[PDB]
């Protein structure tokens, strides 16, 4: 017997001291070294109520981040609405790694081993963790990358379908590799390469899943309708260069069974002038760094909002933004309960 | 998504309980209320199907599951007499529009020449004006000749006057200068409830 | 929540209508769009956070509606912007910029506490013109109404008055109607006993801001 409550978990990885890089250097003094031995108790007769965005690990992880971010990554000069900040700003190895949440003494993380399960309804098949799993806090937009597939078919998980001002996550079932790449000499220039083979073979089981929760009728995709440039793109850090990939191409499709040269590309661009997830402005980075930039990262989950009106079909256009929603990707078989 | 708000219009007196309905197409939800006085931009009521919201009196009490709903009035304010609008996320209902009841009232039926001075613009307007009347159910005719127009005629009926709750209404007939004087007798049958017999004020063209 | 005055364009133009908010965290709130079209209902037009500005327009007014956030350490501060271009006849209401207002953190991202003054929009072929005035002379046995008729006029609204004050009886000044010419009319008649004829004074007062056109209308009986 036990109860939903919140505490302060703390953090385990496998940080290396020899390494330079920014995440192996935040993760060996916030973090422990991860458990050789973890038990799992599997535990079946007993139901439990999961809720993955009224979830305190998330906003506990998004605080960490956050912290890994404001620890390292100092851009040249940071403007504060009004003033400046201007520091040093030298280039760093960035590559996320695996991140486990703990609880205390007195504590329990509770998973749902249910395969189909989205993360709002309740769970027959439970277990009883100490840790979480292997978790990379990749910080990006639109397309979720190095994240966990779906059990068997794809999941989708979203707050209320029914409301449209409320983020949709896609959990796909089979990946899809992305071959980004910034060549040396056309320095802003940059490709993102994707197998459209596959894609339009993985994006209508996306909405044959979807179709079965919108009364039987034709969905189609398009780019999003406005915002900032981090959300209006494909926004992630590969390699401390943060990338903004255009996909016109990519939710330039439509569903019956399936509908949509060479593989599809991606063009992307370089910004020095980019605004922070921290939420404290915009900022100026260092000029791009010389060599072959290369981020070979695998498409495990779309970020999507239902565009509503007076509709019969229905419109879906990327965009996440809330990096909060990544973490829940992740963090939905996963609760914080007080023993006894 | 359809929300259906039924009557559309209550008559209520000031005091008597007032019942609103929502019956929407598609249930396993909640539903809003909002409230909108004329000269005053719209305000919620209830949300989550029966939540109030701050500063709001205990007399708007919400209820309501599946598809159906209502927002019922305990003792109606001489306030609470505006149009009341329901909500379900992005959709909303026409609305409804809280009346004050009252006795039948008789209409005072005025009829208007037009002036010689607006016969100089080459046009003429003859107006109705049976002010003063309830409820707010008129059948203006305009009669010309013994002649029944249709389609050239516009009315304009004022809001329930609060010191009596009485409407007024004022049907305009514009017809040109060349049509004007071809004519002679000009009627205006009126049929309110208010005695059995249509009342018609006419004028003869000349005086 | 306040916007701006209230504005008139022709037909097939644009529109832009500003929303300053404060008192709140605009990062982690919505700013939702509603029009009220005169017997159509309220109409949700679409929402814009203010972190990265993400936008979700209805499908029935797409390639005419565009939302823009504007910001600035009291965070709190900012203006959300409305754009609506491809302007038709029947665009014209009152359009509201509303928001979840300071309660409940169970309040969903469509229960709208907050609603700005609102914004009246008028779009047509016509232009600024003074209205005419045509006097509606009382007929002839015991308490008659007499009147004037402020007719052709462009936009809304305007003032009617009678004797400059000091006469707010039984006068009843009907809500304008749009004519088929595109001109608004609208008809203003006082109750007045038949035993005060020809003894006392009766003026009309019609007032026209928008084309500063003044006029002092006297109504005689026949
Ligand atoms: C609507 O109201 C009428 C009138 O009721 C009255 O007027 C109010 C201003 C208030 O002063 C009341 O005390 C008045 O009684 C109701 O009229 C009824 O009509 C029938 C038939 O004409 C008559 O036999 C009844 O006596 C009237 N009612 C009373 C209380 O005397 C009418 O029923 C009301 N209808 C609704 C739907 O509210
Ligand atoms: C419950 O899940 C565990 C591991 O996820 C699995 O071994 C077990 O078979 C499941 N229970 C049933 C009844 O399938
Ligand atoms: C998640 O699954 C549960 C099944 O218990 C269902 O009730 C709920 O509607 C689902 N939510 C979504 C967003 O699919
Ligand atoms: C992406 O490219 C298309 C052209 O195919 C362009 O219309 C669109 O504006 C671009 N989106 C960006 C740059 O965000
Ligand atoms: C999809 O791509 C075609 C050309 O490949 C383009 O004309 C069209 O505008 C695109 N659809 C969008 C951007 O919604
Ligand atoms: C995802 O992981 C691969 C291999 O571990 C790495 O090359 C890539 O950079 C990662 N993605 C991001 C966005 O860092
Ligand atoms: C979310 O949707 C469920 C049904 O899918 C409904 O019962 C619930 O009231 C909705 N919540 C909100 C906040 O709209």
């Amino acid at each position: 017997v036990w109860k939903d409550a919140d505490t302060t978990l703390f953090c385990a990885s496998d940080a290396k001291a020899h390494e330079t890089e920014v995440h192996n250097v935040w993760a060996t003094h916030a973090c422990v070294p991860t458990d050789p031995n973890p038990q799992e108790i599997h535990l079946e007769n007993v139901t439990e109520n999961f809720n993955m965005w009224k979830n305190n690990m998330v906003e506990q992880m998004q605080e960490d981040v956050i912290s890994l971010w404001d620890q390292s990554l100092q851009p040249c000069v940071k403007l504060t609405g009004g003033s400046v900040i201007k520091q040093a700003c030298p280039k760093i190895s960035f590559d996320p790694i695996p991140i486990h949440y703990c609880t205390p003494a007195g504590y329990v993380i509770l998973k749902c081993n249910d395969k189909n399960f989205n993360g709002t309804g309740p769970c027959k098949n439970v277990s009883s963790v100490q840790c979480t799993h292997g978790i990379k806090p990749v910080v990006s937009t639109q397309l979720l990358l190095n994240g966990s597939l779906a059990e068997e078919e794809i999941i989708i998980r979203s707050e209320n379908l029914t409301n449209n001002a409320k983020t949709i996550i896609v959990h796909l079932n089979k990946s899809v590799e992305i071959n980004c790449t910034r060549p040396s000499n056309d320095i802003r220039k940059a490709y993102c390469e994707i197998n459209g083979t596959k894609w339009n073979k993985v994006l209508k089981q996306v909405t044959e899943k979807l179709k079965e929760h919108f009364n039987n009728k034709t969905i189609i995709f398009q780019p999003p309708s406005g915002g900032d440039l981090e959300i209006t793109m494909h926004h992630f850090n590969c390699r401390g260069e943060f990338f903004y990939c255009n996909t016109t191409q990519l939710f330039n499709n439509t569903c019956i069974g399936n509908e949509t040269n060479g593989t599809i590309t991606l063009p992307c661009k370089i910004k020095q002038i980019i605004n922070m997830w921290q939420g404290t402005g915009q900022a100026m980075y260092a000029p791009p760094i010389d060599g072959k930039i290369n981020c070979v990262s695998n498409i495990t989950g779309i970020l999507l909002t239902r565009d509503g009106g007076a509709n019969s079909n229905e419109t879906f256009r990327p965009g996440g933004g809330n990096i909060k929603d990544n973490w829940r990707s992740e963090l939905y078989k996963y609760k914080v309960v007080q023993i006894e | 998504i359809v929300l259906t708000q039924s009557p559309g219009t209550l008559s209520v007196s000031p005091g008597e309980r007032a019942t609103l309905f929502c019956k929407a197409s598609q249930g396993g939800n909640s539903l809003s209320w909002y409230q909108k006085r004329r000269g005053q931009p719209p305000r919620l009521l209830i949300y989550d199907t029966s939540r109030r919201a701050s500063g709001i009196p205990d007399r708007f009490v919400g209820s309501g599951s599946g598809t159906d709903f209502s927002l019922t009035i305990t003792k109606v304010d001489r306030d609470d007499f505006a149009l009341y609008f329901c909500q379900q996320f992005e959709f909303f209902g026409l609305g409804t529009a809280l009346e004050i009841n009252r006795t039948v009232a008789a209409p005072s039926v005025f009829i208007f020449p037009p002036s010689d001075e607006q016969l100089k613009s080459g046009t003429a307007s003859v107006v109705c004006l049976l002010n003063n009347f309830y409820p707010r159910e008129a059948k203006v005719q305009w009669k010309v000749d013994n002649a029944l127009q249709s389609g050239n005629s516009q009315e304009s009926v004022t809001e329930q006057d609060s010191k009596d709750s009485t409407y007024s209404l004022s049907s305009t007939l514009t017809l040109s200068k060349a049509d004007y004087e071809k004519h002679k007798v000009y009627a205006c049958e009126v049929t309110h409830q208010g005695l059995s017999s249509p009342v018609t004020k006419s004028f003869n063209r000349g005086e | 929540l306040v916007e701006s005055g209230s504005a008139m364009r022709k037909p097939g133009s644009s529109v832009k209508i500003s929303c300053r908010a404060s008192g709140f965290n605009f990062r982690e709130y919505s700013i939702h769009w509603v029009r009220l079209i005169p017997g159509r209902g309220l109409e949700w037009m679409g929402w814009i956070k203010g972190m990265w500005g993400a936008v979700n327009y209805a499908r029935q007014l797409q390639g005419r509606v565009s939302m823009t956030r504007q910001l600035s350490d009291d965070p709190d501060w900012g203006v959300a912007y409305l754009d609506f271009s491809g302007l038709t006849s029947g665009d014209t209401g009152e359009y509201f910029c509303v928001r979840k207002g300071p309660s409940c953190p169970h309040c969903g991202d469509f229960h709208w506490q907050h609603w700005g003054q609102g914004t009246l929009v008028v779009v047509s072929t016509a232009s600024t013109k003074g209205p005419s005035v045509f006097p509606l002379a009382p007929s002839s046995g015991g308490t008659a109404a007499l009147g004037c008729l402020v007719k052709d006029y462009f936009p809304e609204p305007v003032t009617v008055s009678w004797n400059s004050g000091a006469l707010t009886s039984g006068v009843h000044t009907f809500p304008a109607v749009l004519q088929s010419s595109g001109l608004y009319s609208l008809s203003s008649v006082v109750t007045v006993p038949s035993s005060s004829l020809g003894t006392q004074t009766y003026i009309c007062n019609v007032n026209h801001k928008p084309s500063n056109t003044k006029v002092d209308k006297k109504v005689e009986p026949k």
